[PDB]
């Protein structure tokens, strides 16, 4: 019924779309690095 | 004008004939083709409906 955007179907075959599935959970990889970055040591110098 | 040929043998000959009648049929998918199935693009997909 969405498909055909109709409400109404007669007698025959069809084709369909994708709405059945849906992501629920999410999954996040990344590298485990620990050490904070100079932001001190470069954006705060002495002489630019 | 007063000459004819006409035939004494004859033979019998089979011909072969090739011909296309259907092709292969197609069905496509709108919404897995156009957005690579992210909910974002279906979004905008639906004023194009
Ligand atoms: C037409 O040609 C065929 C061969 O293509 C001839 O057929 C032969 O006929 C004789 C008797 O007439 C048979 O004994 C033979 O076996 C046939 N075949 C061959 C390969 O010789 C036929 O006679 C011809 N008709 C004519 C010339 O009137
Ligand atoms: C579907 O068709 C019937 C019969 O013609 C009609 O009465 C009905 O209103 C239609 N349904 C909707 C939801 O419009």
């Amino acid at each position: 019924k969405c498909t055909t955007k109709s409400f109404n179907v007669s007698k025959g075959i069809y084709q369909t779309s994708n709405f059945r599935v849906s992501p629920v959970t999410e999954v996040v990889r990344f590298p485990n690095i620990t050490n904070l970055c100079p932001f001190d040591k470069v954006f705060n110098a002495t002489r630019f | 004008n007063n000459s004819i040929a006409i035939p004494t043998n004859f033979s019998i000959s089979v011909t072969t004939e090739v011909m296309p009648v259907s092709m292969a049929k197609t069905s496509v998918d709108c919404t897995m083709y156009i957005c690579g199935d992210s909910l974002e693009c279906s979004n905008l997909l639906l004023q194009y409906g």
